[PDB]
RNA sequence: AGUGUGGAGAUCGAAGAUGAUUAGAAACCAUUGUAGUCCACACUGCAAACGAUGACACCCAUGAAUUGGGGAU
RNA sequence: GAUCUGGUUGAUUCUGCCAGUAGUCAUAUGCUUGUUUCAAGGACUUAGCCAUGCAUGCCUCAGAAUCACUGCAUGCAGGAAUCUGCGCAUGGCUCAUUAAAUCAGACGUAAUCUGCCGCAAAAAUCUUGCGGCCGCAAAAUUGGAUAACUUGGCGAAACGCCAAGCUAAUACAUGAACCAACCGGGUGUUCUCCACGUGAGACGCCCAGCGAAUGAAUGACAGUAAAACCAAUGCCUUGCAGUAACACCCAGCAGUGUUGACUCAAUUCAUUCCGUGCGAAAGCCGGCUUGUUCCGGCGUCUUUUGACGAACAACUGCCCUAUCAGCUGGUGAUGGCCGUGUAGUGGACUGCCAUGGCGUUGACGGGAGCGGGGGAUUAGGGUUCGAUUCCGGAGAGGGAGCCUGAGAAAUAGCUACCACUUCUACGGAGGGCAGCAGGCGCGCAAAUUGCCCAAUGUCAAAACAAAACGAUGAGGCAGCGAAAAGAAAUAGAGUUGUUUGUCAUUUCAAUGGGGGAUAUUUAAACCCAUCCAAUAUCGAGUAACAAUUGGAGGACAAGUCUGGUGCCAGCACCCGCGGUAAUUCCAGCUCCAAAAGCGUAUAUUAAUGCUGUUGCUGUUAAAGGGUUCGUAGUUGAACUGUGGGCUGUGCAGGAGGCCCUUGCAGCCCGUGAACAAAGAAACAAGAAACACGGGAGUGGGUCGCAUGUCAUGCAUGCCAGGGGGCGUCCGUGAUUUUUACUGUGACUAAAGAAGCGUGACUAAAGCAGUCAUUUGACUUGAAUUAGAAAG
RNA sequence: GGAAGUCGGCAAAAUAGAUGCGUAAGUUCGCAAGAAGCAUUGGCUCUGAGGGCAAA
């Protein structure tokens, strides 16, 4: 009663719940980026539909408008920091062209095993999960972290983790008592 | 407004015709209000005529304007 | 109790109000004074804001204004003569706002033999125009010579009786204040008493 | 009577945050307006921050050891508000309450011989008894023998410590004034004209130091110097210039940048 | 078609009657016959009252006709 | 993402509905459920009934203590109780009533009331003490009562009660001369003077404060130039230039309030105020330098107007219904007159008059509803929800009435009746959860009789602290909670054998769930976060720490599988399946879909161009009225007309000329009239002709010497006129011009919706924070928008 | 007490004038209707309204 904090929804089911185009497709992206539903795919399909949405809005205006002109440089540069568009595509037109693997590939998990620390996605998210990967110093444990283009350089292993420059794990510890224990 | 009727000692009937717009279906509707006004006897007003009221302090159950100008 | 909102008023298409909340004591009206003429009773009125008003039961005596010469004495009342609303409230003797009385017009003459040295009671305590300063007298000159009386006053002051209206509200103030008739009023209302001897 | 204000019923100016409680300090009557008013409680702990709670505001205010207007003020629902003096002796605070561009209150510093003087806006002239003319003033303030030339919308530059009148300004065309209201608060330009509709508002054309022409109620203009090269106070940090959004946007994001 | 009051009533003919047909036929067929069918006045306002196609206005290609009025030989 | 699919036929093409499909902070219900963040939560039905407990009180250095109260001391300091002052009309809850009501935006109150708060104002008043109305004197040394308490007590009890005896207050009552001003009105049959009475000056007397009442006067002028006559009076000297006014003690001590407009502000004169007004509270506390004027901090009566509000009025707008067409007017309906009442306007009300006022542009009646901010859905246009956080209104079982108070028609206030109820010793006395928690009923339907004033606020005599901690179920924090929303586990890399891939092996490392803590968090806890040594800290292999819910003919993703059943059981939203070879039931296996969630029911939105303004259909599918007339209503023909010239420029186009593209400069910008100065013509009321220093920061642009000097004249001019132009106000003048639309601007609470910036680990969020790491920068940020109509 | 009397409300009781308000089914639209029901009424002292005739 009396609280005003807000919440909202970032995802929509799909209209048709049985199309075989629709299905493979999808399944096609769990597979190929590690993800645990369809509801990671709706989630950046209904960021993308925002996307398009304003940039449809914005370009039915004039240039000259003032609206179009700071909303317009606002979204791309939002893009450029996020990597969704690259540095040359620098027009509100080309931002209508986002795909889904686009966002995708920008993942903290999918950027983990591009840039080489894991052997693979699930590998790289189950790595995450388990506080293993830094971004710029602080321990990121979400994969749908959308990683920045400056914050790329930055991702490494947690000074915190075994496999940084922390303490040794699980395995190793308890085998050292195990093994001071028994003798 | 409009002198509507005159019947009465010293207060008169006007109307305020007017469009009124309905958004849905992008048109007009012609619509109008009542108003009893005072009417000093120094204008001398017929049906028809129009009339400038200002607004003043309730004189009557229904009279909230005074006859201020007959054109 | 008492209301004074609108909402028991039909609407002006006749249809009825449908109230749907309890009387307000901001809308609250009382019952009326009905001051009739006697001796002085009053009874204050504690109003809204903790202000009083003085709602006078009886009254007997009030100020009363001479316009024309700009002057006003305190002046018992005799009788209530006159009433635009209904002979009924002058078979009772009410005094309200607006109502025609006669007070007595002793201290109206007085006042004229003091200040005008013209005494009204010619041919039959009581000031003397003959004790007076010459420098008096002198003023008497002054005043009399821009100054014409009327004969209608003139002769009510010598019968002792003056009409007058009441312009106070005696259910609100407690007073019984008035100005004497003068001029085409007095002639008005002379008419309506001549009326039905 | 109303008692309590409700934090989202209070001005978005006091910067309250809706979820830290359920009410705001309501202003008591007083010299300013509830809506256009700062209470001291707000000053005390939510803008100098020399209380973390309003328990600790009330232990400051209650000492007097905040002064309005020449005057310590123990409470802390007092409804301060624009060309306010506020002066903290222990502490060397002195600053007006004025408004910036963005229409928000803002604390400006002042110098000594600047904190004895507040500019009033005369907002009604009547006679008292004893034919004695008296100024009402925006703040509350009733003056018992204006200047001759005094007339309703003028300014009165005022001495507060000396409590008496120093100097008037009259609401002419050409005059510097500051916007107290409405979507062009905060706003400093000078008079162009006055156009005057009896019996309703009277519009005032103004123009800006820039030369950018904006308009609002004659009520909502306050008139601060003759014109807008000599002021006859200090104003906040942007001089009552409105900025293009885009381009403050832009400034603001290469600033940043250079930061880091 | 039906109703009311006066007329009229040749023909046809709901109802009804008789004769046939038929398992039955109080139908179709045959011979009849009341109300009607006709007129005046007053009602009724229920039709496949249909072009199953609302009224006004504008544009619109071709051949042979038709009714009424004009113009030319 | 502006989308469709199955079912009518032997087949086809339609119309058309039924069924499918997705969302819902949208409710319920069923199955399931490891972690974490954020949250709705007895509204729907019964504005139904309620046991118990709590929910509104307040004391500082600064109103009143002799507790027979406490500590110390021979008076000091705490201080129960109780008078006094303020508050309890706010908050909280609920949505029953309610359509010219309420509400929203926008306006009014010049029609009013307004405690607390801000800035101000205050010269009325015959008082007191000693002596005999009189005299002397001046820091006013005022008076009666009543609580607590004591005594006797009554009563079963009762937030029930008597009687007597003490004593206080800033409770109540009374009352202050001189010091101490300016100003005015009326007078004496009083004096001193001038002339032979608009004469002058004194003294004497009665009135002359704020506020209130009645009457009278003010609260301005702003439409013309000169002369004489008389009466008085100013100067000039013994006839009018000069001259703000005024018979001295004041030679300028208002000749000038405000609005758009006022009978308003304010002033003068006359009369009045009889408690229904007015103390310097005859008050309290400090500081020193201890003061018949020491200097502060408080408290309070009255007057006044800003502010916080209250109350009234209404410019436009808001669902269904005509099987609701007339409504209103004895006894107010519409208006008028004098009154009454109100804080104030008003048929609000009395008396007397006049017949009006409203309605198919839908009155009146009826039905469903508290109104907005906003939610859901989404090409657009729309449809739908809004009991519920914020704003406004209304109510406290039902009705009415009322006191107190600045404010109540108050309900954890009173009075009564009605309906329910509790105690009783039968005499009597009580009760109002639509506050918090919680019961009983009602239902498809909704938590703890928890902790705390730490935060946010409210009240208050009140900073905090010191023998010394205000109340607060408002609020906050936890418990319960799969309404809803966000993030996210249930495993990761190999190796050997059986291009790959599955399977059988065999290894390696990681990690939380959980268990704990030097601790952190928190009012205290609990959740999060941090860690598994810092010398020194537990833990996964069937990682049994074991994922579910619906389906597998078609719509619609997934089996000619295997048994069972045999039109039975059952499934099946629709088409249909099952009658011995079931792709559909009951099961196993396998597979499909969503996943810590997934079915089902109902409602609603999209699907639906099946409500069609955008945008439907009407020969034969549902649907043009039998014909014509015809009022409201809707719609309605053309015209007053859009200019030239010059220069440059452009495939302009059909040698030079003519016409056009664009841009620049000219035009009395048709013709006429003048040499665009004046006049004439076009114009112009957002003009023109008049006239106002009380019109313009002194009458707008264009340092000695003259007034004078009984003047703080301590002032005024020191370019004057003429003619032109500009402000302010008033008056005069017309065979005089608005509205829709459209462009800008003004006015317009948050939450919510757009949106800028910001790595709260991301995100739902939030309006924060960032950087040097320093005794602080960023003079940090908190951008901007849209939001029906009406104004 | 109120039709229990009696074949049966026979007999009796009851209603009562005037004025205002109000009045159902049914109906040949005329009625039914004084339907049914509700209210007022005295005395005294006043007030208002409703006229004639004559006169420049
Ligand atoms: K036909
Ligand atoms: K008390
Ligand atoms: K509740
Ligand atoms: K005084
Ligand atoms: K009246
Ligand atoms: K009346
Ligand atoms: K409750
Ligand atoms: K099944
Ligand atoms: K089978
Ligand atoms: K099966
Ligand atoms: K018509
Ligand atoms: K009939
Ligand atoms: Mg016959
Ligand atoms: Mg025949
Ligand atoms: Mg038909
Ligand atoms: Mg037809
Ligand atoms: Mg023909
Ligand atoms: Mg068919
Ligand atoms: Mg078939
Ligand atoms: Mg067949
Ligand atoms: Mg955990
Ligand atoms: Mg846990
Ligand atoms: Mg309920
Ligand atoms: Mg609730
Ligand atoms: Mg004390
Ligand atoms: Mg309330
Ligand atoms: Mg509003
Ligand atoms: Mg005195
Ligand atoms: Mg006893
Ligand atoms: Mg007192
Ligand atoms: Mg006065
Ligand atoms: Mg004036
Ligand atoms: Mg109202
Ligand atoms: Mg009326
Ligand atoms: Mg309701
Ligand atoms: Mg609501
Ligand atoms: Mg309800
Ligand atoms: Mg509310
Ligand atoms: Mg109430
Ligand atoms: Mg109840
Ligand atoms: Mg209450
Ligand atoms: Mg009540
Ligand atoms: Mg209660
Ligand atoms: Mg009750
Ligand atoms: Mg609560
Ligand atoms: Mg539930
Ligand atoms: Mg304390
Ligand atoms: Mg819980
Ligand atoms: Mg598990
Ligand atoms: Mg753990
Ligand atoms: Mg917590
Ligand atoms: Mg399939
Ligand atoms: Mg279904
Ligand atoms: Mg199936
Ligand atoms: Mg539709
Ligand atoms: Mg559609
Ligand atoms: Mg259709
Ligand atoms: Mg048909
Ligand atoms: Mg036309
Ligand atoms: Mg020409
Ligand atoms: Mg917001
Ligand atoms: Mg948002
Ligand atoms: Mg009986
Ligand atoms: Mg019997
Ligand atoms: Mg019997
Ligand atoms: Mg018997
Ligand atoms: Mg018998
Ligand atoms: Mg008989
Ligand atoms: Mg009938
Ligand atoms: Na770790
Ligand atoms: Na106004
Ligand atoms: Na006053
Ligand atoms: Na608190």
């Amino acid at each position: 009663m009396r609280n005003y904090n807000n919440f909202n929804r970032v995802w929509k089911a799909p209209r048709r719940p049985f199309e075989k185009e629709r299905l493979d497709r999808e399944m096609k992206l769990c597979g190929q980026y590690g993800l645990r539903c369809k509801r990671e795919i709706w989630r950046v399909n209904m960021t993308l539909s925002k996307m398009r949405r304003t940039a449809r809005l914005l370009l039915t205006l004039p240039e000259n408008h003032p609206r179009r002109l700071l909303e317009g440089s606002a979204i791309m540069r939002r893009c450029h920091e996020y990597g969704f568009l690259d540095e040359e595509k620098d027009k509100l037109d080309y931002v209508l062209s986002l795909t889904v693997p686009d966002i995708l590939e920008r993942r903290l998990q999918t950027i983990v095993f591009k840039a080489g620390l894991a052997k693979s996605v699930h590998h790289a998210r189950v790595l995450i999960q388990q506080r293993h990967i830094a971004v710029a110093k602080q321990i990121v444990t979400i994969p749908s972290f959308i990683v920045r283009v400056s914050s790329e350089r930055h991702i490494a292993f947690a000074d915190a983790s075994p496999f940084g420059n922390g303490r040794t794990g699980r395995v190793k510890r308890v085998r050292a008592k195990a093994a001071k224990r028994h003798a | 407004g409009v002198v509507h009727s005159t019947k009465m000692h010293r207060t008169i009937i006007i109307r305020r015709n007017y469009l009124h717009f309905i958004k849905k279906y992008q048109r007009y509707q012609k619509r109008h209000k009542s108003l009893a006004v005072h009417c000093s006897p120094a204008f001398d007003p017929k049906q028809g005529d129009e009339v400038v009221i200002g607004q003043c302090r309730p004189l009557s159950k229904t009279i909230r304007y005074n006859v201020l100008e007959v054109v | 109790g008492i209301v004074r909102s609108r909402l028991h008023k039909r609407k002006i298409t006749g249809g009825k109000t449908k109230i749907h909340r309890k009387r307000m004591k901001a809308e609250l009206g009382r019952l009326p004074a009905n001051t009739r003429l006697g001796a002085r009773r009053v009874s204050p009125v504690r109003a809204r804001g903790g202000n009083f008003k003085i709602r006078a039961l009886r009254l007997d005596t009030g100020n009363f204004a001479w316009a024309s010469e700009a002057i006003a004495h305190r002046v018992r009342l005799l009788d209530v003569v006159y009433n635009a609303t209904s002979n009924e409230l002058v078979r009772t003797k009410t005094l309200v706002k607006n109502c025609i009385v006669a007070v007595d017009a002793a201290p109206f003459k007085r006042w004229y033999a003091k200040h005008y040295g013209i005494d009204l009671d010619a041919d039959k305590d009581k000031y003397d125009v003959n004790k007076a300063s010459p420098k008096l007298q002198r003023e008497w000159t002054r005043r009399r010579r821009n100054h014409r009386v009327e004969k209608a006053i003139a002769d009510q002051l010598r019968e002792g009786r003056v009409l007058a209206r009441i312009t106070s509200r005696p259910g609100q103030s407690g007073r019984a204040d008035g100005i004497l008739l003068e001029g085409a009023e007095l002639q008005f209302y002379l008419k309506r008493l001549e009326k039905k001897k | 009577a109303k008692k309590h204000l409700k934090r989202l019923y209070a001005p978005k100016d006091w910067m309250l945050s809706k979820l830290t409680g359920v009410f705001a300090p309501r202003p008591r009557p007083g010299p300013h307006k509830l809506r256009e008013c700062l209470p001291l409680l707000v000053i005390i702990r939510n803008r100098l921050k020399y209380a973390l709670n309003a328990r600790e505001g009330e232990m400051i205010l209650r000492q007097g050891l905040v002064h309005v207007d020449n005057h310590p003020r123990r409470d802390g629902k007092y409804p301060a508000g624009f060309m306010d003096v506020v002066e903290i002796p222990k502490t060397g605070d002195r600053f007006r309450l004025m408004y910036d561009v963005k229409g928000r209150f803002a604390l400006v510093n002042l110098s000594e011989a600047e904190a004895q003087i507040k500019l009033m806006k005369v907002v009604n002239l009547y006679t008292a008894t004893g034919r004695v003319p008296v100024a009402v003033t925006h703040d509350g303030h009733r003056i018992r023998y204006p200047d001759p030339h005094t007339s309703i919308g003028d300014t009165i530059v005022y001495n507060v410590k000396e409590k008496k009148c120093v100097d008037l300004i009259k609401n002419r065309q050409g005059k510097a004034v500051i916007v107290t209201g409405g979507a062009n608060r905060g706003r400093i330009g000078e008079i162009v004209k006055v156009e005057c509709h009896p019996g309703a508002f009277n519009i005032a054309h103004l123009k800006d130091a820039s030369g950018a022409e904006f308009a609002t109620r004659a009520a909502n203009i306050f008139v601060i110097g003759k014109d807008l090269n000599n002021l006859q106070v200090t104003v906040p940090k942007q001089q009552g210039l409105r900025m293009n959004v885009i381009q403050e946007r832009e400034e603001r994001l290469i600033a940043a940048e250079a930061r880091k």
